[PDB]
DNA sequence: CGATCCTCTCGAT
RNA sequence: GAGAGG
């Protein structure tokens, strides 16, 4: 259920890092922790927010209603 | 090597193996299929026949509803958890009128289905049919 | 124990072997009926040597032979002595008991009755094992040394 | 536990005509003093006779159960101190797949059934997503075991790491004690599916005083989260 | 498989360890006393003391069970033949009421059919060899705490418990209707409504309550997470 | 944060940490049983009632 | 004790002493069958039992995967090739003593040092 | 279990736990200590009801 | 401590001897029981003794 | 004739 | 009645 806007701890902005991750990984073929670098996500609580985000919308949204 | 012996590793492929077959609640799918499938047909045939009417073969149809002033059609889960209605299938059996001459079909009931079972619609559908049909994946 | 006299680990040893309840049944490995006629002559070879003795300083051709543990008796404080004039002070007249020394090899007891005699002897050896205190106190089981 | 099923009933009949097929004398024609070495045979509690070479029969009985010409949720239990062949079919036991181990090139000297190209075949099956669970029990690689059943063979903890050869420790990993014991019929699919659901959840059990195992088995069907996508 | 009647077999031994004289009687269905052994291997035709003992020990050197049936043997002495042993359980009426009761309520699984004795005798002695095995200390009292000796009934047996019970007042509210059809009309809802009652109540045992089968069967199943 | 307590930060909640709905459904029906007596729903007002 | 039966009824032979010649035969009561005894001893009791300690030694013993197997020599035939167990007397007052099967051999051996054995 | 040959009375066989919490248990000692933790769970349970009736 | 850890490892070990002895005796008939406790409850005793004492 | 306390929620008659 | 909480 969709990337939270910016980090629970520090309050950095992690909303409009989610697709930019995804291609990271898919189209760059990167690991996590290379593709979380490169977005800028340095510490350990913005690298939580993201890794361990499951994006259930995706499977909402398949709901033909 | 094929022939070569499996590490410790190689047990969740086997673990994967079970489950993509069985699921976590074959006990459950087990059990009712059996009862479905054999023991029902042998419930009908033990003390059965009279003084003479025969019972014959068992037919379990797909769940449906018989709608108060409407027509009997496909009752789906999700349609059975709104409108508070029994997920169940009607009992049809074969009865012969066999009349004495020298010595000397017919509906039962609504038995309920569980969910995933063989006479369940679930069973056989696919991902996109259960999105269509609002039943989670 | 005695206010002297508690610090004696052997006084200790001889309460506990005078109230612990011992039976026959306790000190016994088998019990056994053979058919010995003649009472001045043993069909059991070993026996012969206990028939040569009991003698000086009418019964019945069936004999009921005890062996006991050589062991339990020493854990108990017992001697065959000890035992089979305790079955001769039960039924005093009415049965007669013959027994092996405290240093002969095996420990035997052999008793006789002084028509139907057959059953009446695999009666008495269940009053003999079963009913029968040989030293210590009815419903005192086990008793222990703790210093 | 994560792997273990209940078995839903079979037949027995066909079972009792092989027996009095590939051997067994009727209890009706039964002389012990003549046959004192004699099997006494068992289906479902219900003695049916006697059997003078169990050792074949068991092992007919237990070839079959593999080919799947004998149902896999059958259990055969034999007693060779006690005389006994006791075979079950009813429903109700609950089982649990295992590993078979046999022995391979020399009398001795087991091996799991299993090997590297099965588990190349399930994997080539799971990218796909030809070779199923069925395959493995078909071809008799695993095999299914009730608790009575349990009380006649010797398993293994782990492929390896309990049977490849003896002949430096790492003194962070746990004490394992060793073989020991080399005379394996079967081995464990792994040691984590003696739990369920629940304690399947917890990370490290292992590292845990039991009842905070058992406490957190509560817990977890207390923790919302997402119950169904729908 | 065919009703459920369940009928419980007690092989006892009667006397303490210590007391001479230690009998063995066996329990039967709808019998007042106890029956000593050896007059039941006779009733099903197996006479010969002999005989009866190698239905019971299966090693002729095993001295000390047959010791342990020496009694047993004695208590039998009386009766020699299966008619008087037929006739010392439970006219004439009564022999063929003790000959009913071993075919019927004896040993209801193996068979319930006519000729079979064999088997039932041999089975009674395989209960009567594995009570001495105990009562010798060769063996330990069974484990009733034993996984493999439990059952786990799940939905199939438990509506075939209920299918089966429906079905019979299904059958038995057609032979009323044909009964008073003396000079099509099934009542359906018999079956739909008691499997309704028992899934949608705990009480698995139509209508009634009155038996423990209430216990929760049938829960409002969890849906708080996944797992749950 | 003593004897089982934890203290939790207010910042991080109010960024969504372990925020949840919450639902809660309502149920009824038009009677059980009347051949000319149904209940109606209905804005009910004065009518006696 | 070791008893006998009527060759013909297959009945327990029960004791009877002649009186006469002082001797022991064994008569049947189902008919007039009579056999002289081959021992005195009538009855045995047996408190401290050593009977069942060595029992379930069949021929299969070895196929058992359950049994330890040890080390040890069979003093029989030199074979270390063996099955082993603690008596199968089910008695709270037994020895923790240990019987070997030689699994070439059949024979019994013991760990015990103080008793000997006949088996 | 049945990991373990008949009549064997040895430490790791009868339950005894060499390992730490923190090196972590192997199956058979979890078993067992799963089984000793039943135990307290068990008599907690009862050591209240029967306590409450001696305080009553 | 790494040492440490290897003192715990054979103050185990040691434990794990004493058993093995122990079981050895009992089983050469060597063993004595005393008096009021069977051979198996006196071994019974000694093992779990060593055992705690090692956890100790 | 006994079989912890108190607290909650749910479904069904 | 069951499920739960300390
Ligand atoms: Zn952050
Ligand atoms: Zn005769
Ligand atoms: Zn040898």
């Amino acid at each position: 259920m969709i990337v939270p806007v910016r980090c629970f701890s520090c309050g950095k902005v992690v909303g409009d890092k989610w697709e930019s991750y995804l291609n990271l990984l898919q189209e760059d073929e990167l690991d996590e922790g290379t593709a979380l670098s490169r977005l800028g996500l340095k510490r350990y609580c913005c690298r939580r927010m993201i890794l361990t985000h499951v994006d259930l919308i995706e499977k909402f949204l398949r709901y033909n209603p | 090597d094929e022939s070569a012996p499996i590490t410790a590793e190689d047990s969740w492929a086997v673990i994967s193996a079970f489950f993509r077959e069985k699921g976590l609640v074959s006990q459950q799918l087990d059990s009712f299929n059996q009862f479905v499938d054999y023991t029902l047909q042998d419930i009908i045939c033990e003390d059965s026949t009279l003084i003479e009417i025969s019972f014959g073969k068992i037919y379990v149809t797909k769940p449906m509803v018989n709608e108060s002033d409407g027509v009997t059609h496909a009752l789906y889960p999700q349609e059975a958890r709104l409108r508070n209605l029994t997920y169940s299938s009607g009992l049809f059996v074969d009865v012969k009128k066999r009349t004495y001459e020298a010595i000397d079909k017919v509906f039962i009931g609504r038995l309920p289905i569980m969910l995933r079972s063989k006479n369940c619609y679930l069973s056989e559908a696919t991902e996109s049919d259960l999105y269509k049909l609002k039943e989670c994946p | 124990l005695e206010p002297g006299h508690a610090a004696d680990q052997e006084q200790a040893k001889l309460i506990r072997s005078a109230i612990e309840h011992t039976t026959l049944k306790s000190v016994t490995i088998a019990s056994e009926i053979y058919y010995d006629p003649d009472p001045r002559s043993t069909v059991i070879p070993e026996d012969e040597e206990i028939i040569q003795l009991h003698f000086s300083l009418q019964q019945s051709p069936w004999l009921l032979r005890l062996e006991l543990d050589r062991a339990a008796m020493n854990d108990k404080d017992l001697t065959m002595g000890q035992v089979g004039e305790r079955i001769k002070q039960t039924f005093k007249n009415d049965l007669f008991v013959i027994w092996s020394e405290d240093n002969d090899e095996k420990l035997i007891i052999r008793c006789r009755v002084v028509a139907e005699e057959d059953h009446m002897l695999k009666k008495i050896e269940n009053t003999m094992l079963e009913n029968i205190t040989l030293r210590g106190v009815e419903n005192i089981e086990r008793v222990v040394m703790m210093k | 536990s994560l792997m273990s099923c209940i078995s839903v009933g079979t037949d027995p009949m066909p079972i009792i005509t092989f027996l009095s097929e590939w051997g067994m004398e009727p209890l009706e024609d039964y002389v012990p003093h003549q046959s004192p070495d004699a099997t006494r045979v068992f289906v479902n509690g219900v003695w049916h006779g006697v059997h003078r070479n169990p050792a074949r029969l068991m092992e007919t009985l237990r070839t079959l159960r593999r080919k799947g010409d004998i149902n896999p949720e059958v259990s055969m239990i034999r007693d060779i101190r006690e005389k006994e062949l006791k075979i079950f079919t009813d429903a109700g036991r609950v089982y649990r797949p295992l590993f078979i181990v046999e022995d391979d090139e020399s009398l001795g000297h087991k091996e799991l059934k299993v090997r590297k190209g099965h588990i190349a075949k399930l994997m080539a099956t799971e990218y796909q997503d030809e070779y199923t669970w069925s395959s493995l029990l078909n071809e008799g690689l695993v095999e299914y075991i009730d608790a009575e059943e349990e009380e006649s063979i010797l398993i293994a903890m782990q492929p390896e790491d309990l049977e490849p050869a003896e002949a430096d420790v790492d003194p962070a990993k746990r004490i394992r004690v060793s073989h020991h014991a080399t005379t394996f019929t079967h081995c464990e699919i792994h040691p984590s599916m003696i739990l369920g659901v629940a304690a399947s959840i917890i990370p490290f059990p292992d590292h845990n005083q039991s009842p905070r195992n058992t406490y957190q088995s509560a817990m977890g069907k207390q923790a919302m989260g997402v119950f169904l996508t729908n | 498989k065919g009703s459920r009647f369940i009928s419980t077999l007690q092989v006892k031994l009667y006397g303490r360890e210590g007391s001479s004289a230690r009998t063995i009687k066996a329990t039967l269905p709808y019998i007042k006393q106890d029956i000593p052994i050896v007059i039941i291997f006779r009733a099903l035709g197996i006479i010969p003391d002999g005989e009866i003992l190698e239905h019971i020990c299966y090693d002729v050197n095993d001295w000390q069970m047959l010791e342990m049936l020496k009694p047993c043997v004695e208590d039998g002495f009386v009766i020699q033949d299966r008619e008087t042993a037929l006739d010392f359980i439970g006219k004439e009426k009564r022999i063929q009421y003790a000959k009913d009761i071993l075919q019927k309520e004896f040993l209801p699984h193996i068979t319930q059919l006519e000729g079979f004795e064999s088997r039932k005798a041999f089975f009674l002695g395989y209960m009567i060899n594995r009570l001495l095995l105990c009562a010798l200390d060769r063996k330990d009292q069974d484990d009733r705490d034993h996984f493999g000796k439990k059952r786990l009934d799940l939905a199939g047996p438990l509506l075939a418990q209920l299918f089966k019970t429906l079905f019979k007042k299904l059958t038995k509210d057609i032979f009323r209707y044909m009964q008073r059809t003396v000079e099509l009309a099934i009542n359906a809802k018999t079956i739909t409504s008691g499997l309704k009652y028992a899934l949608a109540t705990g009480n698995w045992g139509e209508q009634k309550k009155a038996m423990s089968s209430r216990a929760g069967v049938s829960q409002v199943l969890n849906r708080y997470t996944y797992s749950s | 944060n003593q004897e089982d307590s934890m203290i939790m930060n207010q910042s991080s909640i109010d960024r969504g940490l372990f925020r949840s709905l919450f639902f809660r459904s309502y149920m009824d029906q038009e009677k059980k049983y009347g051949m000319s007596i149904t209940e109606t729903f209905e804005k009910p007002q004065r009518t006696n009632t | 004790t070791t008893f006998r039966f009527c060759r013909d009824c297959n009945n327990m032979l029960y004791p009877r002493e002649d009186k006469e010649n002082n001797r022991l035969l064994f008569e049947c009561r189902t008919c007039s069958y009579v056999e002289e005894a081959g021992s005195p001893l009538v009855y045995r009791h047996e408190l401290i039992t050593n009977i069942g300690e060595t029992a379930g030694v069949v021929q299969d013993i070895g196929s058992d995967p359950t049994l330890p197997r040890s080390d040890r020599e069979c003093p029989k035939c030199h074979s270390r090739e063996n099955v082993f167990f603690q008596s199968q007397q089910r008695r709270k007052d037994t020895s923790m003593v240990l019987f070997f099967v030689c699994l070439s051999c059949s024979h019994i051996f013991t760990s015990d040092q103080k008793n000997k054995r006949t088996q | 279990l049945p990991h373990f040959s008949k009549d064997d009375y040895s430490p790791e066989s009868k339950g005894f736990v060499e390992n730490s919490y923190l090196r972590g248990l192997t199956p058979q000692e979890f078993f067992f200590h799963a089984m000793g933790g039943r135990e307290g769970l068990i008599d907690t349970a009862v050591k209240t009801a029967e306590t409450g009736y001696i305080q009553r | 401590d790494g040492p440490t850890m290897r003192e715990i490892t054979e103050t185990i070990a040691e434990a794990k001897k004493k058993v093995l002895d122990v079981t050895k005796e009992a089983q050469a008939n060597l063993l004595t029981a005393k008096h009021g406790m069977t051979l198996r409850e006196s071994f019974e005793d000694n093992v779990v003794r060593f055992l705690n004492e090692a956890r100790d």
